[PDB]
């Protein structure tokens, strides 16, 4: 039917048309070698095609095919890339991105990844583009290493939109589920964001405090910071209590169960807990003891 | 702007606003027309929809999951709610949800615990638990009943073609879902951050997004979408009249660059105080010759106001002992939001009703669609007695189709549909005011009704894009400047350096550097073009005071050359044009090109 | 651009809460308030304002009320048609509805005491110039100014406002309790950052828990009592005061249950009731929930209270109502209860009104009536900060969540809030007031100026910035009315100025031996060598650019000795230009 499915694009009477019948064809499954015949089609199509809406649909479509079980997506990451390169409104590209990150973990092989990241380095540079930004983000953490990478998140830690900020934290928190090791410059980092005007930054910040603590808990912090030096974990510690007295009924969920989790705090400062400042939002107070009780045993 | 529509029915509108770089899915919405087509599930197993024919499709193929009742195809699987298409747009992108009202927020735990979406939606406080109430009511009654084990399998265009009439006209066949568990409830309500009316959120230093009133039953907010330079209004669920709720603020909806307009009447011959009327009038007649009623209804809106009319009619015409029995889960948390902001509501059928049930009454029962609830079940005990009547009060689902299955019913039958959402009459006066430049609306309101022939459909001055399901529609408005605040301390004092060219307009050289800080702009400090003429006789002068000597000025053809002779130099003064030649000698030039730069403009 | 704040009766005084705020041209009234202690002289806060500007109106643009205490609303009434203010009077919606409860029944004690007071007639007119205003509800009093309340917990009812006009914005924050005490959770506002925030400073001492703490204090203090006939005598000043008491009540009878014996605010207790279950929108929304859920705020006993409570020597748990007026059900009840064992009298609020809280503080024996009566009491005196508010941590935290330029401190005595001043200075960059009644401040601030940008020009430049040192050049149209940012190429085309081009020639002097026709391959050369990532081309005329520097050999000279190089370039790459004939005046390679 792959030739039948060629002529049927191309016959759309008006722009619109064709959006409808790409809508149509996602919603009928594909199989591993008619997957291969599709994708090089509307392939083709998005070459010729001057509307965005419709190269958009395209895309998703390519992610869909590139995401079925029997299909090996090669020969066609080549083709996506060149796409990528001459390409032209920001959409359509993090769309494209995106397939390429479905691309990226359907097949783990070491090289074809590694291409891919530098890819989404370049993408990574698009400016006045929130979404490339943050597809980007997300791509270089999922594809990433085990350095660079690392080092490279922190450009976009210090963002114009809160919406990059957040994408960059959880990319490093990424990075660490996949058994990789955070410096003490994310440390430094997670510590410097903590307390941003956004809601959802100030999540994910603590969430990396808490990560990078427990990372390094023996490690110590040599600023004196007002006081004589401490260690490290006794700080992240400190921090994500001001966390639970802070102006939010969310931020507070956050610090709750990561204060909790917490080992190795000094018994100085775990005993001296403000923990029993539970209050307002009932929530929030069930959720502080469950955890209280499964270290009290500590 | 592109707003993509992501849904067919003009009632529920789920259409998503892609502006200033942030995108906003302004409803979520639960159609229930699928729901309709199906056939009917009792709470109690009913003697007939076990007795029922198949339809005889044959063709080979499924005689087993299609039935015949009337004449009319049914399907023996659960009904099956249409959802907003998911696929022209991914749900990712759409940053937040707004969402109107609560009769219009369902479908919300659909899209957020199936298809993957991270943002926040907002919903003013009423209506996110009227909403909440709803959607348990709803689930409670399809799930009274395991019925759901089977399958439609009718869904193949191949079956759809042979088919008759009744399905044959299903817009979408593949997108119908079960309904969702009471656990993706609990995740959509949670998700929701209740923000109060007049109340300026903003979404990530970008857009102002604020929950302006609508006249509409309570919760019942249109919003608007604005940037400092484009308004973007939002009118849904605006009702101009219905008495208690705050009414609809046309003047903070008025000036706005671009007016998505989507609720709006639903029978555009609606005559709500006439229909109020005949129904209390209809409902006194049968409880008088002794018959009982029936009325199918929600809970909340029509419910409330049709009761206050009752009462007063009761009082009018001393027709009392007639118990006003309203059977329905969730009657308990209706009374209390109407608390909160002689009728006995009773959340369990078969409990405290069975053992107070009296012989004639007034029922207000579970669900307008007559699919899923107890209405179902009443229907059946009364359909078979020509004394009882039903009314329809609801406008939601079309008088015929609940009619449809249960054709062969003895039941007097009355529709008394009442809908206080704008009329067209209404819209089109609301409009000329708000005085709106582009309109987008659906094709629905764009045509005449199909029904009736006449001129009544919604017409503005710009000739208004009809938006249709499927269909990515791009109004012209780019976006042509932008705010940009200034500093206090160091900028200020260098950038109020004015140089005045007219009367009314002046001209400043700016230089700062920009910190683009989570969002917004500001302009704080850390070669130009030139403009004018050279007039030759004072430029001489200039030269002759700073003490060259030996100048001659001849007239060439568009100038004059003006010759330095003591310094080897000519300068060609031409409109908008002077060249200065002269040897390698740095002082020389720059000497030179500082008088020259004296007689002109910089900018 | 100077925001000026003179409280004529909040500042170094509590009670009579009344703050003048001058944002830019805009006066705005923070309270009005009847301190309570004196016969006369603090009815009303003398006004100042009032005596310079005939009609309030022209003066006074805006008033906002905090809530329905007599502190703060109190004297709003005054205001009908002695001083004559006529203007949108701002409360929140639970506010409204009890303020004239509380200002008509002070009204009736006041009379019973003759004196020129308001009359129900003109406190019902002052009512109808009321405009309430929704939570978190920006409302435009004025073409400029707006106000938006918040959640100030306290009492149902307490809204913290922001007045902004502008960018600077002063947020009062009056009668904010930091803890979720019953019938309100904690107060937020967000990030406004605004210029000013004034306070409360009532508790300069920081405090234990608000809830567990006078739960243990209550409960201690009830059984210390109960040994004996143990009494209650305890001053309820408010509608939802009256329903913490009944709670606390509730709770005794709970842990303890051995005495049937309870007693409620007064006669009209039906009505607190009524207003508290109205309002579910406002409360704790813990509370809330409970309450659709669960019954609320049972209450039966008062009337069995009163007889039996009638002078005799029993257990009764009296709550009075006006502990700390001239006369009332509450100076009735303590005189009952003076001079006997059985008495224990507790001071729930933060008993300072005028001269009976002077009394409360030495707990004086000899304690003179302002009548000619002789009262001797016995009993034990205990006070408890029951009363709904934020101790002096609770004020360093809300003023961390608006994080402003600067602090004012109101409504505190100055001794403590002098020590709260000194601790907010020390640890928060910042400079705060603690001013006196009578006294302005005039806090310097400047006007932050806003003007729109061609998104091209934004764009631009925000692209320099990712790549790095990022200057930014262009002019600004200014007709007062849309003050606008565009490009230099931009604003000549918009004022109409033709394209004016300076250009320079200069003429390089070669001096050596190679012919004439290698000039323009040798400069072409070594250019290209020297000048690294430049453009450089040798065009097929034969003449050699450097970006958009043109050289060019000239004609043969009279000088057989030298060839002559033309080097021209325009203003704009005057500074290339300028380094290249610099360069070349050394000569070429030979």
């Amino acid at each position: 039917k792959s030739a039948a499915l060629h002529i049927d694009l191309c016959k759309a009477t008006s722009p619109a048309d064709a959006l409808q019948y790409l809508l149509q064809f996602a919603r009928k499954p594909v199989e591993a070698e008619s997957v291969e015949g599709v994708v090089r089609i509307l392939l083709e199509h998005y070459y010729k095609e001057n509307d965005p809406s419709v190269r958009l649909k395209i895309a998703s479509l390519l992610g869909l095919l590139s995401k079925t079980a029997g299909f090996s997506p090669d020969c066609i990451m080549d083709d996506a890339i060149n796409i990528l390169q001459n390409e032209k409104s920001h959409q359509v590209l993090a769309q494209l991105l995106d397939t390429l990150l479905a691309i990226g973990t359907k097949l783990p092989e070491n090289q074809a990844i590694q291409m891919r990241l530098v890819d989404v380095a370049c993408k990574h540079l698009t400016d006045t583009s929130h979404g490339v930004r943050n597809k980007c983000l997300q791509l270089l953490g999922n594809l990433g290493s085990l350095r660079d990478v690392q080092k490279i998140i922190g450009d976009y830690f210090s963002d114009q939109d809160p919406r990059v900020r957040t994408a960059a934290i959880k990319a490093m928190l990424q990075l660490h589920e996949r058994g990789l090791k955070l410096h003490q410059t994310i440390y430094n980092q997670a510590c410097k964001l903590l307390s941003d005007d956004y809601e959802q930054v100030r999540s994910a910040a603590v969430q990396l405090i808490w990560v990078v603590s427990q990372l390094y808990p023996e490690s110590i912090v040599p600023i004196p910071s007002s006081n004589e030096e401490i260690r490290l974990v006794d700080d992240a510690f400190g921090k994500i209590c001001h966390m639970v007295s802070d102006g939010s009924w969310v931020v507070r969920v956050q610090a709750a169960k990561l204060l909790g989790s917490m080992e190795q705090v000094s018994s100085h400062f775990l005993e001296q807990t403000l923990d029993k400042k539970l209050m307002s939002d009932l929530r929030r107070k069930r959720t502080a003891h469950e955890r209280a009780k499964e270290l009290y045993s500590s | 702007m592109k707003l993509y529509c992501l849904s067919g029915h003009p009632t529920l509108p789920c259409n998503v606003l892609k502006f200033k770089s942030t995108t906003i899915m302004l409803d979520c919405g639960l159609d229930m027309t699928s729901t309709l087509n199906f056939l009917p599930l009792p709470l109690v197993q009913s003697p007939r929809l076990s007795n029922l024919p198949g339809w005889s499709l044959k063709d080979g193929n499924l005689d087993k999951e299609l039935k015949e009742c009337s004449g009319h195809v049914f399907v023996d699987s659960v009904p099956e709610f249409c959802l907003p298409e998911t696929e022209l747009i991914d749900l990712s992108t759409v940053d937040v949800i707004l969402i109107s009202n609560y009769h219009c927020m369902m479908a919300l735990p659909y899209i957020t615990e199936h298809t993957g979406f991270t943002g926040t939606v907002y919903a003013t406080e009423p209506t996110v638990q009227i909403g909440r109430l709803l959607m348990e009511e709803l689930v409670n009654f399809i799930e009274r009943v395991p019925k759901a084990q089977s399958a439609s399998l009718w869904k193949n265009k191949d079956i759809q073609r042979l088919l008759p009439s009744p399905l044959k006209d299903a817009v979408e066949v593949s997108t119908w879902r079960r309904c969702y568990t009471m656990q993706e409830v609990n995740s959509a309500l949670s998700k929701i951050q209740l923000v109060g009316y007049s109340q300026k959120i903003e979404l990530f230093g970008a857009v102002q997004v604020t929950p302006l009133s609508s006249g509409y039953a309570l919760g019942s907010s249109n919003w608007i979408i604005q940037s400092h330079y484009e308004k973007v209004s939002y009118v849904s669920g605006s009702s101009l009249l219905t008495t208690h709720p705050q009414p609809m603020d046309q003047a903070s909806l008025k000036n706005s660059d671009v007016l998505v307009l989507t609720g709006l009447t639903q029978i555009p011959t609606a005559n709500p105080d006439g229909m109020v009327g005949e129904f209390c009038s209809n409902l006194a007649l049968t409880v008088r010759n002794g018959g009982n009623v029936l009325v199918p209804c929600y809970p909340s809106g029509v419910i409330y106001d049709l009761l206050e009319c009752l009462y007063q009619y009761i009082d009018s015409a001393g027709l009392s002992s007639v118990p006003l029995y309203f059977i329905s889960p969730v009657a308990n948390s209706s009374l209390e939001f109407s608390q909160i902001f002689k009728l006995k509501h009773y959340p369990s059928i078969h409990g405290d009703f069975s053992n107070d049930f009296r012989q004639p009454c007034v029922v207000f029962t579970g669900h307008p669609s007559l699919r899923f609830g107890d209405v179902v079940h009443f229907m059946e005990l009364w359909g078979k007695s020509s004394l009882n009547t039903v009314i329809f009060t609801e406008p939601d689902f079309s008088y015929l189709e609940a009619l449809a299955p249960y054709q062969p019913l003895a039941m007097k039958c009355i529709y008394c549909p009442i809908d206080t959402r704008l009329n067209f009459i209404q819209v089109s006066k609301l409009l000329k005011e708000v005085q709106p430049l582009h309109v987008v609306c659906p094709e629905q309101y764009t045509q005449p009704p199909p029904a009736q022939s006449h001129r009544m459909d919604l017409m503005i001055d710009c000739q208004p894009p009809a938006m249709s399901y499927r269909r990515a529609e791009v109004l012209a408005l780019p976006f042509k400047r932008r705010y940009e605040k200034i500093e206090i301390m160091p900028e200020l004092a260098d950038s109020l350096v004015p140089m005045e060219i007219k009367p009314g307009i002046s001209l400043a050289t700016v230089s700062a550097v920009l910190h683009t800080k989570d969002n917004k702009h500001l302009l704080q400090p850390p070669k130009p073009l030139l403009s004018g003429s050279i007039p030759v006789e004072q430029f001489v002068q200039t030269l002759e005071k700073h003490g060259f000597s030996d100048i001659k000025v001849e007239d060439t053809a568009k100038g004059h050359i003006v010759l330095l002779q003591e310094a080897e130099t000519l300068i060609q003064i031409e409109e908008d044009s002077t060249h200065i030649i002269c040897d390698n000698d740095e002082m020389l030039r720059v000497r030179l090109r500082d008088l020259v730069l004296k007689f002109l403009q910089k900018f | 651009p100077e925001i000026r704040v003179t409280p004529l009766g909040a500042g170094q005084d509590v009670g009579r809460s009344c703050i003048l705020v001058s944002i830019a041209g805009k006066n705005v009234m923070l309270d009005c308030g009847m301190h309570m202690g004196f016969n006369d002289d603090r009815r009303f806060p003398d006004f100042s304002y009032i005596t310079q500007n005939g009609r309030l109106t022209d003066f006074l643009d805006c008033v906002i009320i905090s809530h329905f205490h007599l502190d703060h609303c109190g004297a709003l009434p005054y205001f009908s048609e002695m001083v004559g203010y006529d203007g949108p009077i701002y409360m929140t919606h639970p506010t409204q509805a009890i303020c004239p409860i509380l200002l008509e029944d002070y009204r009736k004690i006041a009379v019973d005491k003759e004196a020129n007071f308001f009359t129900s007639q003109m406190i019902k007119d002052c009512m109808k110039k009321v405009v309430a205003v929704h939570l978190h509800q920006t409302v435009q009093v004025d073409d400029e100014l707006e106000i938006k309340a918040y959640y100030a917990g306290h009492v149902l009812g307490a809204a913290m406002f922001q007045i902004k006009v502008g960018s600077e914005s002063v947020v009062y924050t009056g009668d904010y309790n930091m803890t979720p005490d019953r019938h309100l959770g904690a107060a937020w506002i967000d990030k406004c950052r605004p210029n000013l925030l004034i306070t409360e400073s009532t508790y300069a001492t920081t405090i234990r828990d608000s809830k567990r703490c006078r739960e243990r204090d209550f409960l201690k203090k009830v059984h210390e009592t109960v040994e004996r006939g143990g009494k209650v005598l305890i001053p309820v000043f408010a509608l939802g005061r009256a329903q913490e008491l009944c709670i606390l009540l509730e709770t005794f009878w709970e842990r303890m249950n051995l005495k049937v014996p309870i007693y409620f605010s007064t006669g009209l207790t039906e009505k607190a009731n009524h207003y508290y279950k109205l309002f579910i929108p406002w409360t704790n929304q813990k509370i809330r929930k409970t309450f659709v859920q669960r019954n609320m705020f049972e209450f039966k006993h008062i009337k069995a209270f009163d007889r039996a409570f009638a002078d005799n020597p029993g257990p009764m748990v009296v709550f009075a109502t006006p502990g700390m007026l001239h006369a009332g059900q509450s100076l009735q009840i303590f005189r009952k209860w003076a001079g006997n064992e059985k008495n224990m009298v507790i001071m729930p609020g933060y008993c300072v009104q005028g001269t009976v809280g002077h009394k409360i503080l030495s707990g004086q024996r000899k304690l003179e009536m302002e009548g000619r009566q002789v009262l001797e009491v016995k009993m034990q005196v205990e006070y408890m900060s029951f009363s709904a508010h934020a101790d002096a941590k609770g004020i360093m935290q809300l003023v961390g969540q608006a994080e402003p330029e600067s602090v004012l401190l109101v409504h505190g005595e100055a001794k403590k809030m002098e020590f709260l001043k000194q601790k907010i200075e020390q640890e928060l960059r910042v400079n705060c007031y603690m001013p006196a009644n009578g006294e302005t401040v005039t806090l310097l601030t400047s006007p932050s100026i806003p003007v729109g940008i061609s998104l091209g020009l934004l764009k631009r430049e925000m692209a320099q910035g990712l790549l790095p040192p990022r200057l930014l050049h262009g002019t600004l149209i200014m007709k007062d009315s849309n003050f606008r940012l565009v490009s230099s190429e931009q604003a000549l085309k918009e004022l109409g100025l033709a394209e004016h081009q300076l250009r320079f020639t200069c003429r390089v002097h070669l001096h050596d031996t190679r012919k004439e026709q290698e000039t323009a391959l040798r400069v072409y050369s070594h250019l290209k060598s020297v000048l690294k990532d430049h453009c450089v081309q040798h065009l097929p005329d034969g003449s050699v650019t450097v970006e958009s520097v043109l050289l060019q050999a000239a004609a043969p000279s009279e000088d057989p000795g030298t060839k002559v190089l033309l080097v021209s370039w325009t203003y704009q790459d005057e500074e290339l230009g300028s380094f290249l004939t610099s360069l070349l005046k050394k000569g070429l390679p030979q």
